């Protein structure tokens, strides 16, 4: 749960959010809560689709960016029909391109609130070092 | 200026496959469904009549509103067979819902065509130059 | 199984699958649920000849990106005429493009609910390892 | 038989399959059961050339994708005349890419209802192996 | 925190931030503090994002360049809806390649006040140095 509907909210306004949950009620009235969190676990499958090989998965702190990037997808999300020159979906491409840039080692994950986030162990590998003869005898 | 309030259920989504296809030359070839495929000609203007009034200059303008008809189903360049024999109650549905169904109507005529609007064909498989009045 | 018809309903609402669903009558009335089990079937299928390189099978588990790629291409599959520029085929292109980037190594397998995925043992292999004279004789 | 007329009216309603196979009443009343078998031949055909040097051709089972594909191809071949810009023509270009993907081994035949299909012995073939000397003598 | 409100009223003129900011007035009355701070951490966040490679994250100073930097993403993430070719989003593509420039070393983080930024540890690093028979024996 990288962002909330608070989240949500704060970024595109109570009445878009309202706008675009609300599928039953013709003018929308209320915020419906399962649309938005569903699309807020997909927008946090895609980014640990993105974020698996370089840092743990079940990540105990959120940075700022991560819920940036997490509520331009699921308000990417919330759209049915979504066509290409909807300047929603070049924001979410942009998020996109962030996050690929992330996972390629070209952008780093910054702190979360005081710390820094948990790289996973994938280069920490090596063999283990072989060198009797060097051990102060 | 009240039409909205039945062009609402005037239009119902005419057809099941097509889906954004902002419908209103036809292609005749590809088209997913049989939409409505509306068409527009002109206008109609005219004074000095009971048409004029007083203040503001209007008066009841003359609207032109026209269909085309995309059904190419048992008709596919072999016979004008099932093209508009099965359109007539289609043709029947689309100028009484789309035309003659006005609301609470005062100087809104909203005029409407049941026969007298020929229609001709050409390029080898279908068309419909459709000739209806609005009025509004 | 990686999406159902709850999946597709609360993704695209209920209007939607009704109305591209039910072929028999106009306008349309009632789900079709044979239908909406063969196109995620057509998706199950089509995410397996993506993904059975590098993990396993039956995945006793569906991945959440899992769910939303399932839900897309299923919707796309409910769709007898599908043109280039519909926004829909976009989103399958797009959701196509990721299980691609799956495959190919470059976006990893996310979290099911707590717990990894279950990758092949395609990469274990090695012959053996003949090193005799070296077992502290 | 990777397909058949049932999986062609599921994908395709019953209405558009009357319509594409019967030539000799206008309207449609009837299916044609000769020219669906011959469409769905075809496409096996076509599947069968683009696998044969993978799999074994008389597969025992269907799996799902190879249903699809077929199934595509089977209504793609009803049409008398296919123009360039047709979508049908488009989803038949898209699976014959499928198919070109899995022979190229960029894609692998799924599972066909819970085991894995029967790959061809080209990949196993190697001389003998000539080593005397070492079976413990 | 690289930038404030007083910084965006300076930069953009106090009636544009009310304008960008008020949400729920029509026409704007005054300025909501949340949206803009949020704002505000968002570009820091990025900007963080690009920086973390190369200095130390909580940054005891804020350099100037960094202070317009944040001015612009801040005001770039206050609209709801921004096209491509609104200039403002052409400033903050500006403002990003800046960015990535100082990201790929191309660029020097300048002064803050008088003092210079503090870099990261990360070149400083080699094994140790084994240099016995070279010590005035």
């Amino acid at each position: 749960s990288y962002c909330t509907l608070a989240d949500l909210i704060e970024q595109y306004s109570e009445q878009k959010i309202r706008e675009v949950s609300d599928r039953v009620n013709k003018p929308a009235t209320t915020i419906d809560t399962v649309i938005v969190d569903r699309a807020i676990a997909d927008a946090d499958s895609e980014i640990d689709l993105h974020l698996h090989g370089r840092y743990q998965l079940p990540l105990a702190s959120v940075p700022t960016a991560l819920k940036r990037i997490a509520c331009g997808l699921a308000y990417a999300n919330l759209h049915i029909v979504l066509k290409e020159e909807n300047p929603v979906y070049k924001t979410a491409e942009h998020l996109r391109k962030l996050l690929s840039g992330i996972a390629n080692g070209k952008l780093s994950l910054a702190l979360d609130a005081d710390g820094k986030p948990a790289p996973v162990a994938n280069t920490v590998q090596i063999s283990e070092g072989r060198n009797d003869w060097g051990a102060d005898w | 200026f009240l039409e909205p309030l039945l062009i609402e259920r005037i239009r119902s989504e005419v057809p099941g496959l097509a889906i954004v296809s902002g419908v209103p030359t036809l292609s005749e070839q590809d088209q997913p469904a049989p939409s409505a495929y509306v068409v527009y000609l002109g206008d109609e203007t005219g004074t000095g009549a009971d048409h004029q009034g007083g203040q503001r200059a209007i008066q009841t303008v003359g609207q032109q509103w026209a269909v085309v008809l995309v059904v190419h189903y048992a008709d596919s360049s072999n016979s004008g067979e099932g093209a508009r024999r099965e359109a007539g109650p289609l043709l029947g549905r689309l100028v009484k819902a789309l035309t003659g169904w006005a609301p609470a109507i005062d100087v809104a005529p909203l005029a409407r065509s049941a026969r007298q609007s020929p229609a001709t064909y050409a390029s080898g498989y279908l068309y419909f130059p459709l000739v209806f009045t609005a009025r509004f």
